[PDB]
């Protein structure tokens, strides 16, 4: 039912920095 | 008293830095309400004996 992928390249896993990213509210109280 | 802070609405209650609720949301209409206690000013008292 789902197509197959015959070939395909390697993944690569390179990395790079966050900057002061993914931040929430962690509480539901008004401050 | 009416106060002029509209928050999301997953919030419900407002706690200021002691820990002490000061505003709140309503129930049976959608209002902010701010809340003081009435205790309050210095009383002294003066006796000639
Ligand atoms: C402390 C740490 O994880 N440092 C990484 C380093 O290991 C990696 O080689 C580089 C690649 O951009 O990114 C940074
Ligand atoms: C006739 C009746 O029940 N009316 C109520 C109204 O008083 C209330 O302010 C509103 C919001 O909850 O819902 C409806």
């Amino acid at each position: 039912k789902c197509g197959t992928l015959s070939n395909k390249s390697p993944s690569k896993l390179t990395q790079t920095p966050s900057s002061r990213r993914g931040f929430y509210y962690f509480d539901d109280i008004f401050r | 008293t009416n106060s002029t802070k509209k928050f999301q609405p997953f919030q419900q209650f407002g706690r200021d830095v002691s820990d002490f609720t000061d505003s709140v949301r309503d129930p049976k209409t959608l209002e902010i309400l701010d809340i003081a206690p009435c205790s309050y000013g210095g009383v002294s008292v003066i006796t000639p004996g």
